[PDB]
């Protein structure tokens, strides 16, 4: 799949960076655990955060497109373009109108660390919606 | 083409008619939830005059659009200057849209395309996307129902709505409508072909209906897009700044206002940080980390730090950004820090923000600092409120005295705010100090606490000091006047250094202290070391462009490059050996030193020498250059000239003399400047008709032999020529010789 | 030869006639103090039995004395075992000694002599001191008075007193009355010449009346003078051990007793210190330095120190003595130190020693504790009183019930006992790990505090762990496990790791936080690093010693040393160049290997090889044997065998054949196991009449010739022998070959 | 003067030694400041004590006899001795009385920090006698 594409293009990337070379180690030792993919890519993506070297955060941004968070920003955006008019209280229709402009505010100054923060705050406000 | 700012429009497409006389939409066109429209409010609702949107379009829960070209068939480019979601357009959940056949799309500069759930809506994967979008990364399109130019099948956007892909050759400047290229200045479509004041949207900028490279102020350069004025930009201002001819919002870094020019600043910015708050309470390092550069601020500051060693430096890069605090600043229960001192700029408390108690500062706890300003050189003030300093006294009144003194304080305290105790009730005071280059006598006399036994000695503390940028103790005296000397030190280096009694802690009447003095002090100079890099590099022939390097010690003021050189006596070896084989076997290799005191030139060009002559070099590092001078034992080196091809050649032809039984006889002469010295001769002989042999002849077999000697010679007219060979290699040849044999 | 203790006479005279009884004074005489004594108390006193004092004389104070001679005329010697300030005696102020006149002083094996301001005192310059006093140099002779043979005056006490003379040869063994050497055991006098029973004094050993250079048993040595039954050892030693078989008042360092020898101890001894007062307070390292070595204590202590990291290696060095405390010890404002453990032996308080209010212990101020004890094993006790721990709450009462229940103090204490606090309240748990040589996997579970937003991530602290003698932080994770890996350990290394919190100080009841666990975990081996030191050294022509030494980087428990080897085939150009020059021009210099894998032994014997053959070695060591073996990559050199001047002949005669021209052909053989190889030979031949002559014949001189064709032969009888040159050298001639020509 | 000889040898020990040449450097300090002798004597003898390496130890021992000590040592002897009989006081009596004791067992222990308390002792007994 495109994750074990992802996974092949890190065999090249290892093969011109050491770091890239533990990820596959550790890709290979959770293949040895062959639990939920997704939760160990997110967990490494974490460690990345941890170690976040300028290669660090090169090799998280390239398994970590960034823009990946772009695309479910947009998600959480329809999710809260549902809601603002059609949440089930007037309280999280308010919320959901705050949060739109901040996050045309935040798309405008186009922060990771804003949107993280944002669409965090679209899910914690969608949990009531659904 | 008229320009316009975009905005959004919710439930209320009475807006759209505003429209009408705009062409340019500065911004982009946002219409959402219209569960008030219907069919009759877009099916043929149409603003030809739009031809682009800067940033992008959406378009959800539009209910009657039937056809995208309807509103805005003209729209042509998108700049998407700014791009939701890297987006230009939204397209989703609309069952009226059956198409979009907007017939003179040509480019997006910027974004990929989004649709979905828009039911009845076709001809999407009919668009070739390729030559429209510069981002194609993602052009979302799923959910929805879905003559020309082909592409791999037609690409239209609806079989009559062909697609409008222009010539190769017009690049993304784009095409009119009947498909003819516009100019490089165009964007899209124009017009007129080939005209830059034709076009709908301009690659560089739009001027007064007009495409043009640049925008000349007052209509200052717009955002890549276009020219405004400066009065409009003054207009953007107020309710936007001149950068590079350009009324940017506002200037880069490093910049600062000029009335709206935006000149460069000292580097940092004064950034007025309006605190979250007005408030960040301060215990550790990425506390202050995360606030680095507010240069300027809006608010008090609470303080908890957690140090407690020599670790400082992690700090201040963080801190000190202002002079002034405009509310109180508060600490508390701060660790074992011993300085209050390292905040830069800091100078008053304005104190607007008061703390509790209409204070504006506060310190308890903090039963650790011993080190708090340099107000000597450095000037405090507070403007109001109480100020808190108790249950600190580390250091006790003393310095606070000066504190509030200089804080212009005295009416805004009692003592209630204010109270290990290591406030010294003495200082010390140095005698006398006698110095070496490496050793450094002190002396003093015996003080004694009136209870004498009380003393304990006396620690030391000192540093190289090399710049003003900001260890051992002793034991009492008898009843007498002690001192000191050290070694550790070096020639001609500032120390720092200053003591403090060794004494009895007397519990109770713990004794207050006995500080000492504070001196930055440098040892004698002495000779420095040997200077490096002697290289005798060669120019010419009597040229020599010596180079050299400091040495490791320089152990004083430089004065000096007390250099030395001398012509070497050639080696007697080569007076010596003989090389008078086939395959020449050639050699390789008072006094007052002529000298110089070479000041500030590592190099010299030394000249009166000879080629490719051996000579001694030897240069003394001086720090002095007074006859007596600290001067280092010198640099060497046996430095050899550069050759000449004419020291090592043979004047005029061979001289020659014969016998009649064919014995030829050779002399010559030689140069006496040689290239080093020469120590053997080739040597030729021919006669005509027969062919020329070779030999050598050594400066010893020269004198044997006055030179050469031939013996059993074909009878007839004969030829020799020789040639001088130096240890710089072979010269020039004899004339050609002649005689008869 | 009587003896008596030394003994003293100071102010009363009434014990000198006890001195009747004595020859040997075992220690001094000490007369001094008495202002009532006068000329009438020494003028005519006489013991002459006295011989020697061991130690020194006196007199001053003491008035009277009219001559030494009268005294003790047979005094003779002092052994100076201890001395007045050095000296052997002191005479001041005695107006009355006429003359010292001692005519049987001879020896003073240590000392020197002070005599001041005695009037009427003469003869004291003439005393010929230098072959009495071991120590002349240190003499004080000043402001007193002052026939017989004259060295340089005349050498006497007297002018009748002469000088007691004893020939060069008698040394400081002395000699009799007459003047006659004595035995070389004797010292200073004899009764009868050259007899040890019949001396005075004894070099090394009083024994029954006789001088013996060694002590036996139970008669041990005493003291280098004499000898004492271990009865009177006893006795002395109940108001005394043996030790080299000498009872000596004590036994020196590292010793214990063994009812009275002097059995070694464990080196430290049980020193059973009466501390000041039984008491000590302890801030700087001196006072412990000062203290070392109470191994047993009589007393009390208080401490009070500060600190600022990991320093504390300086502190326990002095620490821990003992494993209990008479009294009590007390800490006070050691803010800063992390741990009540730095006292090795200590196992109770026995309180004795009770601070006010029958207290036996006190604590406060030393909030920095990270470890107190190893209660695991630590079985400190305490025996009585109340203890103190406030103003420590840093440290929380979840471990002062532990140190109550082990101290068995719950009898003994009260809360009124006991006061930021960092007392994680749970236990952080791992969920999984995995292990490289270098790099370390870790898992745990997504923990949350109840107020699971307090949690702020994980402080790692690990370090290596050989032995238990005795580093990064983490956010927080989320809905689940997580996990840490590291990249740089080296292999098969041990290191412990744990664990804390990273968490929200939140200043009511805190969340204290989850304390991790400590795990003690070595990484993966891995292939070591090349084997070095490799030397092929041959102990035969076919047999190689060859020796290496271990790498740099075993990386796992080493297995064994694979080693390789081959015979190299010599160089083709040593196979194919004639070298046949007048100077000689002689040269100088599946695939399976033969291998083993030598273990345990760092060289190797390896045989079948060939005198001075090439040899190609490598050995890939392995901390791996049976699978894959984990292998640096092997060592290797071109290992060459010792040569055989034996393996360079030329078999048999020389093979010949003559032609009529005065040309004789040679061939001739090899050996077939050369010195690595032959490439030339040598060849010599004769003729009657004239002298051998020498010529070379290289590999294809040989083979174009079949061996040598020598041409021009003299008429006659001939002969011609030859021998082969290998690269090692040449080896033995062939048997002569005779021929006519 | 001894003091000039001891000066002559220190420069035999300097050449065996940097430490005393520095000495000699300070020697020469002295002689520019041509004060007491004895008191720069003494201070260096303490500043022996002060850097007191096993090298600094024995360089002030051949320099401060130390067995010096023992000359002050028996002076102190007699002062005491003088003063027991002949003090004005019957307490400095008794206190000579105990320095007494207090010399023969130092002089057992034969140490000189002792015996430079005993004899700072003995001084000021023999100051308060006279």
């Amino acid at each position: 799949s495109k994750l074990e594409e992802i996974e092949e293009l890190l065999k090249e990337l290892s093969k011109t960076n050491p770091l890239a070379k533990d990820i596959l180690w550790v890709i290979e030792v959770r293949t040895e655990d062959g639990h939920d993919p997704k939760s160990e890519l997110v967990f490494i993506r974490q460690y990345l955060k941890t170690l976040n070297t300028p290669e660090a955060r090169e090799i998280l941004k390239i398994v970590a497109p960034g823009s990946e968070v772009k695309k479910e920003a947009f998600k959480a955006f329809m999710d809260l373009m549902d809601a603002l008019f059609l949440a089930k209280d007037p309280e999280i229709k308010k919320k959901a109108e705050e949060l739109i402009k901040k996050l045309e505010e935040a798309d405008e100054k186009n922060n990771e660390e804003e949107l993280k923060k944002v669409v965090e705050e679209a899910k914690k406000v969608y949990k009531s919606v659904k | 083409g008229e320009v316009c700012p975009g905005m959004d429009i919710r439930n209320n497409l009475t807006r759209l008619h505003e429209l009408e006389n705009c062409s340019v939409i500065e911004g982009h066109l946002q219409i959402l939830l219209m569960f008030k429209t219907r069919p009759e409010d877009f099916r043929d609702l149409s603003f030809p005059k739009l031809i682009m949107i800067t940033d992008y379009l959406l378009l959800f829960r539009v209910y009657g659009l039937e056809s995208l070209k309807d509103l805005f068939p003209n729209l042509t480019v998108i700049r998407g200057s700014r791009l939701f979601f890297n987006y230009a357009l939204v397209i989703f959940e609309m069952v009226h849209l059956k198409e979009l056949g907007l017939y003179n799309l040509m480019n997006i500069t910027r974004g990929s395309v989004r649709i979905e759930k828009n039911n009845e809506l076709c001809y999407l994967a009919t668009i070739d996307w390729s030559r429209i979008l510069d981002s194609v990364e993602d052009n979302y399109i799923v959910l929805n129902k879905d003559n020309c130019p082909a592409t791999v099948v037609e690409r239209c956007w609806t079989h009559s709505h062909c697609q409008k892909v222009c010539p190769t050759i017009c690049k993304s400047h784009g095409c009119t409508a009947e498909g003819l290229c516009c100019h490089s200045e165009c964007l899209g479509n124009c017009s007129q072909p080939d005209d830059p004041t034709k076009c709908v949207a301009c690659r560089n900028f739009y001027l007064d209906g007009r495409c043009v490279e640049t925008c000349p102020p007052p209509y200052y350069h717009f955002q890549d897009w276009r020219c405004v004025n400066f009065s409009f930009c003054q207009d953007l201002h107020h309710k936007y700044v001149i950068h590079n001819n350009k009324c940017i919002p506002e200037c880069p870094s490093g910049y600062t206002m000029n009335s709206l020019l935006c000149t460069p600043c000292l580097g940092p910015c004064p950034k007025v940080c309006h605190l979250l708050e007005g408030e960040k309470t301060i215990d550790s390092v990425t506390s202050a980390q995360e606030l680095r550069g507010c240069t300027v601020i809006n608010g008090s500051l609470i303080i908890n730090i957690r140090g407690g060693n020599n670790l400082a430096a992690e700090l201040e890069a963080n801190l000190g950004l202002i002079e002034e605090i405009s509310g109180y600043l508060k600490i508390r229960r701060s660790y074992a820090l011993v300085s209050l001192s390292f905040f830069r700029k800091l100078r008053l408390i304005r104190g607007e923000t008061l703390e509790i108690g209409n204070y504006s500062f506060y310190a308890l706890d903090n039963q650790n600092l011993r080190q708090l300003w340099d107000w000597s050189k450095h000037n405090l003030t507070i403007t109001q409120g109480k100020l808190f300093f108790h249950y600190n006294p580390k250091l006790c009144l003393s310095e606070i005295h000066k504190m509030e003194e200089v804080s212009g304080t005295k009416g805004r305290q009692e003592r209630n705010d204010i109270a290990q105790a290591s406030c010294e009730n003495e200082l010390l005071k140095f005698s006398y100090i006698r110095t070496s280059f490496d050793k450094i006598l002190l002396r003093w006399e015996p003080y004694w606490p009136p209870d004498f036994r009380d003393l304990l000695g006396f620690m030391l503390f000192y540093k190289e000091a090399p710049y003003q940028n900001v260890v051992v103790d002793i034991d009492p005296p008898l009843r007498n006047h002690p001192g000191w000397l050290m070694r550790g030190l070096k020639p001609w280096t500032q120390y720092a250094i200053f003591v403090k009694t060794l004494v009895t802690f007397s519990d109770e009447r713990r004794t207050y202290g006995a500080k000492s003095d504070i001196i930055y002090v440098q040892t004698d100079a002495t000779n420095p070391s040997v200077p490096l890099d002697p290289i005798s590099v060669s120019n010419s022939s009597s040229q020599i462009i010596l180079k050299w390097k400091p040495p490791s010690d320089p152990n004083g003021n430089i004065t000096h490059y007390l250099v030395f050189w001398e012509r070497q006596a050639e080696d007697s070896e080569l007076f010596e050996l003989d090389y008078c084989l086939k395959g020449l076997k050639l050699p390789s290799r008072e006094e007052h030193r002529p000298f110089e005191k070479v000041v500030n030139k590592e190099s010299l060009v030394i000249s009166g020498l000879r080629h490719f002559t051996g000579y001694r070099i030897e240069l003394q590092a001086c720090n002095q250059d007074t006859p007596e001078e600290r001067c280092s034992v010198a640099a060497y080196v046996s430095a050899r000239t550069m050759p000449e091809a004419k020291a090592d050649d043979i004047v005029g032809p061979v001289t020659h003399e014969i016998f009649e039984n064919n014995v030829v006889h050779l002399m010559w002469q030689e140069p006496k400047e040689p290239n080093g010295l020469i120590v053997l001769y080739e040597v030729s002989y021919r006669r005509y008709g027969d062919e020329e042999l070779h030999l050598c002849v050594s400066r010893k077999h020269f004198a044997l032999e006055r030179g050469c000697r031939l013996r059993g010679l074909s009878p007839g007219n004969y030829s020799v020529r020789i040639r001088a060979t130096s240890l710089a290699g072979n010269g020039s040849w004899t004339e050609p010789t002649y005689f008869y044999v």
